């Protein structure tokens, strides 16, 4: 999940 | 929480010091266009765009606050609703025309090269315009931003909705605080906050509209669309 | 035009007394037949519908033409936040008609429509929980009608404007702060926007059962649909 | 043609 993993930096 | 203790001008500054730069296509003016072409650089630009405002949404005041599986959810349900606010703010001083990109900017006619676009292509015209009309101002652009972004998909144990609610209110009274500011009467106050947030209801008619297209772009399998965005289209087949 | 001389508890009255009927279904259930009863009863409250929208104040001043883009706009929102609103006092169920109160189990007798099917629920669910007032569903209807297709108006925008006026009166008449004034006005108006997202759902929900040719839909009902497409 | 002209008349 691309938006997941973003969010999360 | 620090989102709920903002004053509405800690509120206005926050959300100022937060926008996203204003990115450029890859146009070139020389080579001619193909509906895939220019297809391909307005996603192109729209996933550039969509890593800016996922660290544009983590400085919102409240929504670090929320699980990482909320922030996910409101961003997939709002993408296009907040792209599409931007592109009708930037372009409401170019009447008749979009700006996508500061090089890139579309009128009437280069819209039809693609099709079902024409529709589209109106009624973001018809926002910028009604923008221009109330004489909109980036302050209550900013908060209108910032509203789609907890308020779209607030509804699709926790009961931390209600802390959506609460940060919504507050940006509310940051609404009335700048009308009042800006000498507007009582009941001026309340007919421009009605006015702009009806607006919003049709920016998420021009998102329905709008997650249509590019599923059906998608499906004819004919413009690279990047992994990031397929993920967040698919999140509205879904 | 008339409906800008009059006052804000003209304007209540007026919107109350053009409140059209609560409609009955026809006396389990399959895709079809619940379909069947459910398009038979859109089609019924459509006729209602419109003779209800010539006595929206102000909306008799618009040309046919402009009569005509409102109403396709916003036919499905109009029947939505009806339903939403009589079923207010069943929390967890949808009623459709006084004969017709259906629950989440039986959504999923038709495919696509549990999603349609929780965003209704989630949206009365909400209006339960905000204590909306019959005066303020009026005018949140009304809202709809002349709001939804504006774009897509000088004097519709003045309308609106006295709308809001007609909101903030009720409220402050209700003993609500001027905070929790506006504060309300804008909780209210956002729902808008979820009622429409849940038109756009519905409108392609309907066009894939007419595509799919499972239940007969009214020549009149057809043309609604065919007027987004 | 539209049956919505015709209701909106009578
Ligand atoms: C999603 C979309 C491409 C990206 C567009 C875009 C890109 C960047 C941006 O800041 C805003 C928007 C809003 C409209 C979006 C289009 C709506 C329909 C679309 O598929 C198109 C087109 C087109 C060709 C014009
Ligand atoms: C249009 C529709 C059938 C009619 C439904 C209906 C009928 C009557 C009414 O007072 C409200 C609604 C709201 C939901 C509507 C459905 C949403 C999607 C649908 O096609 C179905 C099932």
């Amino acid at each position: 999940k691309i938006l997941h993993r973003l969010l999360q930096d | 929480s620090l989102a709920l203790s903002l004053t509405a001008d800690q509120m206005v500054s926050a959300l100022l010091d937060a926008e996203p730069p204003i990115l450029y296509s890859e146009y070139d003016p020389t080579r001619p266009f193909s509906e895939a072409s220019m297809m391909g650089l307005l996603t192109n630009l729209a996933d550039r765009e969509l890593v800016h405002m996922i660290n544009w949404a983590k400085r919102v005041p409240g929504f670090v606050d929320l699980t990482l599986h909320d922030q996910v959810h409101l961003l997939e349900c709002a993408w296009l609703e907040i792209l599409m606010i931007g592109l009708v703010w930037r372009s409401m001083e170019h009447p008749g025309k979009l700006l996508f990109a500061p090089n890139l900017l579309l009128d009437r006619n280069q819209g039809k090269c693609v099709e079902g676009m024409v529709e589209i292509f109106d009624m973001l015209l018809a926002t910028s315009s009604r923008f221009r009309m109330m004489n909109l101002q980036g302050e209550e652009f900013v908060c209108l931003k910032s509203i789609i972004l907890l308020n779209s998909g607030v509804y699709t144990s926790l009961e931390e909705k209600d802390h959506i609610h609460r940060v919504l209110d507050k940006i509310t009274d940051t609404l009335i605080h700048l009308m009042a500011k800006a000498g507007l009467t009582l009941q001026q106050q309340h007919q421009r906050l009605a006015q702009l947030l009806l607006i919003l209801s049709h920016i998420r008619h021009m998102s329905n509209k709008g997650m249509e297209h590019l599923y059906s772009m998608k499906c004819k399998n004919v413009v690279p669309l990047s992994d990031l965005l397929l993920e967040m289209l698919d999140a509205h087949r879904l």
